[PDB]
């Protein structure tokens, strides 16, 4: 797919949310973040009781 | 109103617990705890940079 | 270049028939930049996913 | 609502030793302080109608 | 068997503290730090060639015992990287910043020619990153604003 196509050498910058995780840091080269980010939850419009 | 609100609220107790308290990790004046000098427990009791 | 499409960061919108597409602003009337992206799977299924 | 956990980066991924290895970098940190991504954060990541 | 040299720095907590000496100064759980207050080479090596020697002579004022975070981590590297360090803090503590067409502070005391490293509360950004090199971050800040709470 997407990073596959990064290993063929027909179009390099990929500008799009790529995570930086170690396992894919190992065949290219990132840059520093321009954002943070991780996961998180939500539940509903907080209003409970009465 | 306010009678019965004191007096539900009243409930001081709160004895010291372990290693890891509000009271047990600042110091006051209230508090001054000691230990005998120059034995055992202080010369141990001072390596602990944390 | 290589773009994923993943909302909200990235958008993809029917183009506009003439050749060119929508001119829109902002809430503020800022100039809303764009270009031209070619893609696959625009509709349908083969012929090179349209 | 909650907090977040399991923290990383959305970083712009380039070919190893790419010849562009250092400018983007250079550019994407005097921008990432000149208040830049504050100003696009603020016009497409977050709205009001909340 | 391992490499000399030294090491400049700062004092903001939690990143490096600072411990008042010893009776005569071996910091348990420290490392022995002194403070120049002067911006001059020759002093310092003047004070140094004092320290490490058979016959030392300094006021005690000038002998501190530095430990925290930072110098922590900067103990696993010289483990890791088998070379001992001195350390001693900045002259003045006021980061890196252009004035007078000069520098000061860690950066002015460093590409004086002086000093060999930098560990600290240290950010990174274009003047300082075009002057001198910088390594990898080790960690992810931002900045928070802070009020005071409990009105109630
Ligand atoms: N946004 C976004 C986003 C960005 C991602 N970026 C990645 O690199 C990835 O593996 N999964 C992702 C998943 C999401 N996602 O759907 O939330």
């Amino acid at each position: 797919g997407m990073m596959g196509e990064l290993l063929s050498g027909q179009a390099d910058m990929i500008v799009a949310p790529l995570t930086i995780n170690n396992e894919r840091a190992q065949y290219i080269e990132f840059s520093k973040p321009f954002k943070y980010q991780g996961l998180t939850i939500l539940v509903k419009k907080e209003i409970p009781r009465s | 109103a306010n009678l019965a609100a004191f007096l539900v609220v009243d409930r001081p107790e709160e004895r010291i617990t372990g290693i890891n308290d509000p009271r047990l990790r600042n110091p006051s004046d209230k508090f001054i705890y000691a230990t005998v000098k120059q034995s055992s427990v202080d010369i141990y009791f001072r390596r602990q940079v944390e | 270049i290589v773009t994923i499409h993943q909302e909200p960061f990235v958008y993809v919108k029917p183009t506009m028939s003439d050749g060119t597409c929508k001119e829109e602003f902002t809430v503020n009337g800022d100039p809303v930049k764009k270009v031209i992206c070619t893609g696959p799977n625009d509709t349908s299924p083969g012929s090179p996913r349209h | 609502t909650g907090e977040l956990f399991f923290r990383s980066g959305f970083g712009i991924g380039m070919r190893k030793d790419s010849p562009w290895k250092q400018n983007v970098s250079l550019s994407i940190l005097k921008s990432h302080e000149n208040g830049f991504m504050e100003d696009l954060d603020k016009t497409w990541v977050r709205y009001q109608e909340c | 068997s391992k490499l000399h040299l030294r090491v400049v720095t700062l004092i903001e907590h939690p990143f490096v503290f600072t411990r008042e000496v010893d009776d005569e100064g071996l910091c348990p759980a420290g490392q022995l730090c002194l403070d120049p207050m002067t911006n001059d080479s020759s002093t310092l090596d003047s004070l140094f060639s004092s320290l490490h020697s058979s016959n030392d002579t300094v006021p005690i004022k000038f002998k501190k015992c530095c430990y925290g975070y930072c110098i922590d981590l900067l103990e696993k590297i010289a483990e890791d990287m088998n070379f001992d360090f001195d350390l001693y803090i900045v002259g003045d503590g006021k980061y890196g910043a252009w004035k007078n067409g000069h520098w000061t502070g860690l950066v002015g005391d460093l590409l004086r020619g002086t000093a060999h490293m930098a560990v600290t509360s240290f950010s990174i950004n274009t003047a300082r990153s075009q002057v001198i090199d910088f390594t990898s971050p080790f960690f992810s800040t931002s900045l928070g604003i802070l009020v005071r709470t409990r009105d109630t």
